[PDB]
């Protein structure tokens, strides 16, 4: 807590951001080899665990 | 036909059909109190089983 007065700056939390940066990803924009292009897959999938767990440890799924 | 013919009523189905009478039958062991209550009880949600697979059927959550 003392980072959000230590910080002016903060993020939201509780998944908003989550979905969009891997929105944003593109991972076809990484064109080089699939060394980026496959790298930032699993990486916006290690993006969402923070909205999964909490959608996880209630009903429904997850994903749903 | 002949079951429709045979009957001259019919009723809107799946959890319709199935979510009704528990209540009434809860709503019996409820008022009856009795240790049939328990089978007016256990009765009760027998209904929902089909809605259950209604809910396999549609593939969701059941509990919800």
């Amino acid at each position: 807590v003392k980072n959000a007065i230590d910080d002016g700056c903060v993020v939201p939390g509780a998944g908003a951001v989550e979905v969009a940066m891997a929105e944003a990803l593109i991972k076809h924009k990484p064109s080089v080899k699939g060394r980026a292009q496959l790298g930032v897959q699993a990486f916006a999938d290690a993006l969402l665990i923070i909205p999964k767990v909490l959608a996880q440890n209630s009903g429904f799924d997850l994903q749903e | 036909c002949r079951n429709v013919l045979l009957d001259p009523q019919l009723v809107p189905g799946g959890g319709a059909s199935e979510m009704a009478v528990a209540h009434a039958l809860t709503e019996k062991s409820k008022a009856m109190t009795g240790v049939e209550q328990w089978p007016y009880r256990a009765v009760a949600q027998a209904l929902e089983v089909i809605p259950r697979t209604l809910i396999q059927n549609c593939g969701a959550s059941t509990i919800r």
